[PDB]
RNA sequence: GCAGUCUGA
DNA sequence: CGCCGCGTCAGACTGCA
DNA sequence: AGTCTGACGCGGCG
């Protein structure tokens, strides 16, 4: 039907081409009977007839005649329909400015006349003269002159001259003008300036002429002289029941506008004065700009409301407009809501749904099969039949929901699986019964929530209901590979009951056949569920070959444990059970039931587990009592302790020993320290028993208190509650984050007095008031990454790359946070992967590590693996399904067709609710290594490093790193390399606020340019008393003082030239502005010996991690691999220069002088190395280092916010956010293609250019690749309705307008808006049909 | 509440809100992205235009539902009809294209 | 309110996740039956027709 | 009956592709006067069809040529 | 009467609906004397003790 | 249809 | 200095042209 | 246009 969407700027001839005939009075309706007025804002003879198939008149009145005219009036018999689709336009008596085309910055009309907006708006709104043609005189084109400074120019030159001004005049500046001459001579003065500062205004302008040019469009067409006018069934006057009619705003704005015009109509005919033909024109002008959108212009145009108007603007843009309100979601029939309720009796594929909801949801399937079986003879006969509700109407409908599922959805749908297909069991209440498994997923709890249930009608909704979404197969979370149907709660605490065992239980040390007799046992009464016994149990390993071989052997087991293996299916170990199950410990037993004997055997396991579960919590009784939340009885006394040392500490405060800060934090201090006593002896009284064995004796096992039971097994609450509850609340904080020094001293099980409750309720009302105010912030986050990466889709098999990132176990100091095979389950390999012994692959060039690729993995202790992502993948416009991975929900490679970016949005903010708003100390033993090392062996034997960016790792036993860190510049280390090393060593130390400078070889040291007075002071201090050296700084000196740089030089003892290794250039150790140097002149120093000594989170930081933006004070980064050097200095900027071996040399850095600068002027740096410290920007560190860079960075700058808060995501989810980042190129050679220099374009495009011109062996274009947030990668897309729907709508279509450009719905949002399948998933087969059909 | 059909919008064609007007129940903008995280682009295409905005759509699927058809013969949905004529309202010439 | 005699007790999962479970003769002896009283009204309008 | 489409998958290797495989095939049983090859055991025509698929009886390819020989036989009744 | 979940209680810390319920339990057990007493029709020299 | 208010998850 | 954004779904009640 | 106006945000971005 249409493959694209065009959009461009309307011809006034082709607005008279859309129009149905001219509008000319603002009457909309007739008073006295409703009928639209003749030339109205509502006219039939205009718009279309106002009945189907009726004249207005009544002279013709069925379709015998239609499409015929009436011609007492002139009304077309036709359907009313007519009156959505047809125009009409108002001729607009005098040229008219598009409010859009001149205040939505830039201003493409001031962009066009190289004429600043506030001096058109003056001309516009007739302040100003302005001259269209020069002539022979001081009358410059764009040359405003006000009105006083034109009557003097009336004389001076005539009427040689026109100056006019409002909207005549810039249309005839426009329509003069000529655009293939104007670019032509930009062309020229961009190609001739020097300076950038004007070429980005000229490349500005040229690519504005160019792309007027290109498009059909012309410029005199941003000056509306014809007005369209939408067709009056789309701003209907509603008739009120109330006797009244009910009014758009749209009818105000043309009404209003459509007087104005008459007015001036007028005066045009009466030749009024010219001043108040002015004033009319200057109304005009502003009513046509208020219709068109209200308030670019400050005070908006309100009516009787005292609230502004609504715009034809705001009826398409913001949260209420057509694109978020009613394109990109839409009420939906076949659609009902309720209260849930939980069910438990239920298979995880099917929910409760009413009687009541399933009748008039499946209405019209009912209806069909009343009608099918006789049953009924006509739809108003079933629908009496169902409105009736009789007898038989509800075995149809048992039929009509047999296999039919539906879905449920509760909002707000985080992610994914916020939507599940269930089959209906009707149910008689009204309460939708949800299966206690998928609540976690839902995040659904029943104190009153609510759901939708919508019905697939089509069989292949139903097939996609039933195939992809339904619950049965979304069992893992696509945003990690962990189950998300995991027992919860409830399901825990009975299991953690069941499998417990006590030391004298009933039945204890006897001797059963099996599980079978276990169970007898127990129901019996003859056993306790905990009675440490011995059963005889058989369990099933899978083979090599695949099939299972039986085990049967006497395991020592509770009875509990052997009930609870009838459940367990067939190809699982016993010591899977044979242990206290928390809720780690169950989800793990059905992640390893996933992995090990698939879907079918898990979904069935899930509900055993469910079942059971529940049965034998019920048995349990467990139950919350006062007296569980048992109070350690050192409580008052450890308190009575610490209420003793503040007045200890207050008493020093009263005698003045202490200052207010230190007596604050150690109160402080103390009070943790107490707070910490009170919770371990808590802990201590609470997660123990003391039981008479068999023997007599007494015996302690682990507690059956309930509160405890509740809280080891993960089933809820935490030791952190367990502790407010028996221990005391402690340090609580002020509403600005002072933690208030007295702590609540009380728990919850005595009282908290009134004081303590209402230093409470500020961390409670903060919590409150952060929940409600930052679900803003996740969502808008949340529709950010959509909006980025909607588009993405994986559409390939293999893209044959070779290249991808290098992932590594994170170590953030003595501990891995995550450990390689973490990273890499569910990659593919992009290199082989060969074991430690080298050159012997472990695993071959692109296997998908599924665990046991990855446990081989770690069983030979491989520690870096080469991997295939989504950042390197060279497919163009899609990610092929290797340079993805897994699909992280099914646990196989992804199917080609799944919108992975929609899914990495999701997973990424879901979530974003649950984030808020010196020596070193090695900690295991291992051998240590040393990298990127420029080391030095002291004089005192010692290892001495001279460089800034080396760094100091553990190698355990096996070869992998254990821990890193960072060992900074002037770092004196007391160890040797590849020395073995015990537990809490330390191995390097350094001066933490200050910076030594390191002897190279030994020899004397020179001083050279050692003026004293000018550039250097001897001093010593009273409480010091050594003499030392300060070299003078910046403020401690005046002009030549600057210009003398001091320095200082190694010379040996026969006065000649040392050199340091590796070049013959001096040894020069140049001085920087406050040096403090100790040592004397004419002393000989060794190699190693310091010289002279120079001293010193959240969801927002997710936020601008993706937007990209750049730190408040970046750290400098070093443009290019060389040696450094200062040239010149002292304008504001030190200037660096880095002049490498090879190449063009000169490159320069203005430098703050303020900014701390750790390199000096003898030592070389590489592309990319540190300057200066601090945050680094992303914009810099993908320009310096790459792609994989910026991508490893912005993964583990993002991952480091998760993991703190314990969330897990898969950075699969994160590299597709980076890959649609840095998704833009500019061109930095043309090459032989059509590109010009600088231009920003799609990397997609330019890369398919060089590749089909090094088809023919031409040269390629070269580019650097850019970053952008997420906002503005979002907006730069080559489709302007997805780039329209997102934000920003004005300048989207605007500047889509002007540039006549074509979105060829080829994402996801495009195919959504327009009613199409999406080319994802099951719409993907379709999709490429349409294009192997059409491209043929 | 529950609603197989009902009435419907006046400018754009798609349902009421609300048990008091019966409703239907709004299939926001997550709730499209959780459909396309699956793949399922019929119940997406089916939710866009036959249950909702399709005017031509939404009596043939109820004929073919009554039929036991269960398939849509969906168009263009009305509100994208309604957002060209109001960027058509403005200056701004959007076509499709063919 | 009423006084309800509460048992603190997981029961076969029907307390689920914050849910309550009551007996038939909190509903038999109409112990949390409410009265709810609705106002309909027919206007007679003045029509043109 | 059927609570889970696993098994017929791996038979059709894409979920995409069975979902337009089995509504091909149920929609050939439920306007088409076609009827099913697995013994219809009180299922709607999306059951039936998968219970097809996995089975081995139905996938695009069978679907294809069985679609040829019909079209060619009935093209072969014209006298 | 009604069965609540006891795992509701140490999470959300409102332990005051524990000890409601042992009041309230206390608050009956009263009752049910004076109902023996009024049902056995105790002296009202007895009740008044009690 | 809109605005205001309140509420629920 | 002006402009652009600032979660989702839902129920109720008024008053308004 | 006179208000016996409202303002009384914030944080990026260009
Ligand atoms: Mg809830
Ligand atoms: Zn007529
Ligand atoms: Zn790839």
């Amino acid at each position: 039907e249409f493959d694209a969407i065009k959009i461009a700027l309307a011809s006034p001839d082709m607005i008279r081409s859309w129009s149905f005939g001219e509008v000319k009075k603002p009457e909309t309706i007739n008073y006295r009977t409703f009928k639209p007025e003749r030339d109205g804002l509502f006219c039939a003879r205009i718009f279309g007839p106002v009945k189907d198939y009726e004249c207005l008149c009544g002279k013709y009145k069925r379709l015998k005649h239609r499409g015929v005219i009436c011609e007492k009036c002139g009304v077309e018999v036709t359907q009313t329909k007519v009156r959505r689709e047809r125009m009409g336009h108002i001729e607009l008596a005098s040229p008219t400015a598009h409010i859009w085309f001149l205040k939505s910055l830039p201003s493409r009309i001031g962009l066009l006349l190289d004429m600043p907006l506030r001096d058109i708006e003056r001309v516009l709104y007739f302040e100003s003269y302005v001259v269209i043609e020069g002539g022979m005189t001081n009358l410059e084109r764009q040359q405003i002159l006000t009105e006083e400074q034109y009557l003097d120019a009336l004389e001076e030159f005539g009427d040689e001259f026109d100056a006019k001004m409002g909207a005549e005049a810039i249309q005839a500046l426009l329509k003069s003008m000529d655009l293939e001459q104007e670019c032509e001579q930009l062309r020229e003065e961009l190609n001739e300036t020097n300076s950038e500062t004007k070429r980005k205004k000229l490349t500005k302008r040229i690519k504005l002429l160019e792309a007027f040019v290109q498009s059909g469009n012309k410029p005199e067409w941003m000056i509306l002289t014809v007005l369209p006018v939408l067709p009056p069934d789309l701003r209907p006057l509603v008739p009120l029941d109330g006797g009244r009619f009910a009014t758009s705003d749209l009818n105000d704005l043309y009404r209003r506008v459509i007087n104005r015009n008459n007015r001036l109509k007028r005066l045009l005919d009466l030749a009024a004065p010219d001043i108040i033909v002015r004033n009319e024109k200057r109304m005009l002008q502003e009513a046509v700009d208020a219709l068109l959108d209200n308030g670019r212009r400050g005070r908006a145009i309100t009516g009787s409301n005292k609230r502004p108007l609504k715009s034809l603007a705001d009826m398409i843009k913001g949260k209420q407009g057509r694109f978020r309100q009613n394109l990109l979601g839409k009420r939906v029939d076949y659609s009902g809501r309720s209260v849930i309720t939980v069910g438990p009796y239920l298979r995880l594929h099917q929910c409760g749904l009413p009687k009541k909801m399933a009748l008039e949801l499946f209405k019209p399937f009912i209806y069909g099969k009343l009608e099918l079986r006789g049953l009924a003879t006509t739809i108003k006969a079933a629908k009496k039949m169902v409105e009736r509700e009789e007898a038989v109407v509800w075995d149809i409908l048992d039929e009509v929901i047999r296999e039919h599922p539906v879905l449920l959805n509760r909002a707000p749908t985080l992610h994914r699986l916020g939507i599940q297909a269930f089959e209906p069991v009707l149910i008689e209440g009204k309460a939708i019964q949800l299966h206690p498994l998928v609540c976690a997923a839902y995040n659904a709890d029943f104190d009153g929530d609510q759901m939708a249930v919508h019905v697939p009608l089509t069989l292949e909704a139903q097939l996609e209901a039933r195939a992809l979404m339904m619950s049965t197969n979304n069992i893992l979370s696509p945003a990690n590979g962990e189950p998300i149907i995991v027992p919860s709660q409830d399901v825990v605490l009975g299991l953690y009951y069941m499998t417990r065992d006590c030391v004298n239980a009933k039945g204890e040390g006897m001797v059963l056949t099996g599980p079978k007799e276990a169970e007898r046992l127990y129901r019996s009464g003859l056993a306790s569920l905990h009675a440490r016994v011995k059963v005889r149990i058989t369990e099933y390993e899978k083979d090599a070959n695949g099939e299972l071989v039986a085990k049967t052997s006497l395991k020592d087991t509770t009875v509990g444990r052997a009930i609870l293996w009838m459940i367990v299916p067939k190809g699982l170990p016993y010591s899977i059970v044979n242990q206290a199950l928390g809720k780690k410990a169950i989800s793990k037993m059905l992640n390893t039931c996933y992995r090990i004997l698939g879907l079918k055997p898990t979904v069935i396991f899930a509900d055993q587990i469910m079942y059971t579960g529940f049965a034998y919590a019920a048995r349990s009784g467990a139950s919350v009592g006062i007296d569980d939340m048992v109070i350690p009885e050192k409580k008052h006394e450890i308190i009575s302790e610490a209420e003793a040392e503040v007045a200890e500490i207050q008493e020093q405060f009263q005698s003045g020993l202490v200052t207010a800060g230190e007596r604050y934090n150690k109160v402080i201090d103390i009070w943790a320290a107490a707070n910490d006593r009170v919770s371990k002896a808590m802990m201590d009284n609470l997660q123990t028993e003391t039981v008479i064995n068999r023997d007599g004796q007494e015996e302690k096992q682990v507690s059956f208190n309930s509160i405890y039971m509740m809280a080891d097994s993960g089933a809820r609450g935490s030791a952190a509650q367990i502790r407010q509850l028996a221990g005391m609340r402690g340090l609580m904080a002020k509403p600005d984050g002072s933690i208030i020094e007295t702590p609540i001293t009380a728990n919850f099980r005595e009282g908290l007095n009134v004081l303590q409750y209402f230093i409470s309720t500020h961390g409670a009302r903060k919590g409150l008031a952060d929940t409600a105010l930052k679900t803003a912030n996740s969502g808008y986050l949340t529709r950010r990454l959509v909006d980025v990466a909607q588009d993405l889709v994986v559409t390939e098999d293999d893209c044959g790359t070779h290249e991808g990132i290098m992932m590594t176990p994170v170590i953030e100091g003595g501990d891995v946070k995550e450990p390689l095979r973490d990273r890499v389950l569910g990659r593919v390999t992009a290199e082989d992967v060969l074991k430690p012994g080298t050159a012997d692959i472990l695993v071959p060039r692109n296997t998908l590590l599924h665990e046991q690729w990855c446990d081989l993995l770690e069983e030979n202790s491989v520690d870096a693996v080469k991997v295939r992502s989504v950042v390197s993948c060279d497919t163009d416009f899609g990610v092929c399904a290797h340079c993805y991975g897994r699909d992280l929900a099914r646990g196989h490679i992804i199917n080609k067709g799944e919108a992975i970016g929609v899914i990495a949005a999701q997973s990424i903010g879901e979530p974003g609710t649950q984030l808020t708003m010196s020596s070193i100390q090695v900690k295991n033993k291992g051998s240590i290594k040393l990298s990127n090392v420029k080391s030095v062996v002291n004089s005192s034997g010692k290892l001495v490093i001279t460089s800034r960016n080396t760094e100091l790792k553990l190698i355990d036993e096996f070869g992998r790193t254990k821990e890193s860190y960072k060992v900074p510049y002037g770092a004196v280390l007391a160890k040797g390399d590849g020395e073995q090393v015990a537990g809490g060593e330390t191995v390097a130390n350094w001066d933490p606020h200050t910076m030594p400078v390191i002897t190279e070889v030994s020899g004397f040291v020179r001083f050279t340019d050692m003026i004293d007075g000018q550039t250097i002071t001897r001093q010593t201090d009273e409480l010091t008393g050594l003499s030392s050296l300060v070299v003078l700084d910046s403020a401690e000196r005046t002009a030549g003082g600057k210009d003398l740089r001091p320095a200082l030089k190694i010379v040996d003892a026969q006065g000649n030239d040392v050199l340091i290794p590796g070049t013959d250039m001096p040894a020069q150790y140049f001085l920087p502005g406050k040096a403090i140097v100790q040592l004397e002149d004419g002393v000989q120093i060794s190699s190693g010996d310091t010289l002279a000594r120079i001293p010193q989170g959240g969801l927002p930081r997710v936020a601008d991690l993706f937007e990209a933006r750049r730190p408040k004070e970046p750290a400098i980064l070093a443009e290019i691999s060389g040696i450094v050097s200062f040239g010149k200095e002292t304008k504001g900027k030190r200037r660096l220069v880095i002049t490498p071996v090879d190449g063009s040399d000169p490159y320069e850095e203005m430098i703050p002088k303020w900014r701390q600068l750790n390199v000096f002027e003898g030592e070389r740096v590489e592309r990319g190395d540190v300057i200066s410290d601090g945050p680094e920007a992303p914009h810099d560190i993908l320009r310096l280092r790459g792609v994989h860079a910026v991508t490893r960075y912005i993964v583990n700058e993002v991952q480091d916010v998760y993991r703190l808060q314990g969330v897990k995501i898969n950075d699969k989810h994160i590299e597709v956010i980076v890959r649609q980042m840095l998704r833009k190129a500019t061109i930095v050679n043309a090459g032989s293609s059509d590109f010009l220099e600088g231009e920003q374009v799609e990397y997609s495009r330019v890369k398919i250019a060089n590749r089909e011109l090094e088809a023919n062996g031409k040269v390629g274009a070269t580019y650097s690749r850019d970053l952008l947030g997420i906002t503005k990668a979002s907006l730069a897309t080559e489709s302007f309705i997805s780039a329209a729907s997102f934000q920003e709508t004005t300048r989207v279509l605007t500047e889509a307008a002007v540039a006549g450009k074509r979105d060829e719905l080829r994402g996801l949002k495009e195919n959504v808006i327009v009613g199409r399948l999406i080319p994802a998933g099951t719409g993907y087969a379709y999709h490429q049909d349409r294009m192997r059909r059409r491209a043929a | 509440h529950a609603r197989s059909t009902g009435s419907y919008s006046l400018v754009t064609q798609q349902p009421l809100g609300g048990k008091a007007q019966f409703g239907g129940q709004r299939f926001g903008e997550m709730e499209v992205w959780a459909l396309e995280a699956y793949g399922a682009a019929y119940t997406l295409q089916e939710m866009l235009t036959v249950k909702s905005d399709d005017v031509n759509g939404r009596t043939k699927m109820y004929k073919n539902i009554v039929d036991g058809n269960h398939q849509m013969e969906p168009g263009m949905p009305e509100s994208f009809n309604v957002l060209l004529k109001e960027i058509r309202s403005l200056g701004i010439n959007i076509e499709l294209e063919d | 309110g009423q006084n309800m005699r509460v048992a603190f007790m997981p029961w076969n999962g029907y307390n689920f996740e914050d849910s309550i479970l009551v007996s038939e003769r909190v509903v038999q002896e109409d112990r949390f039956t409410t009265i709810h009283i609705q106002e309909l009204a027919c206007v007679s309008r003045d029509t043109k027709l | 009956a059927r609570v889970t489409v696993q098994d017929a998958v791996e038979k059709i290797g894409n979920r995409f592709d069975l979902v337009l495989v089995a509504a091909r095939r149920a929609r050939q049983m439920q306007v088409g006067g076609k009827d099913p090859l697995v013994p219809e055991e009180n299922d709607k025509t999306t059951v039936i069809a998968l219970r097809e698929i996995e089975e081995g009886l139905i996938n695009n390819q069978i679907l294809d040529v069985r679609e040829r020989q019909e079209q060619q036989e009935q093209e072969a009744a014209e006298l | 009467d009604i069965v609540l979940n006891p795992l509701g209680v140490p999470s959300r810390m409102n332990i005051g609906q524990i000890l409601e319920t042992h009041l309230g339990m206390a608050a009956k057990g009263i009752g049910d004397k004076i109902n023996a007493m009024l049902k056995q029709q105790q002296e009202v020299a007895k009740l008044r003790e009690f």
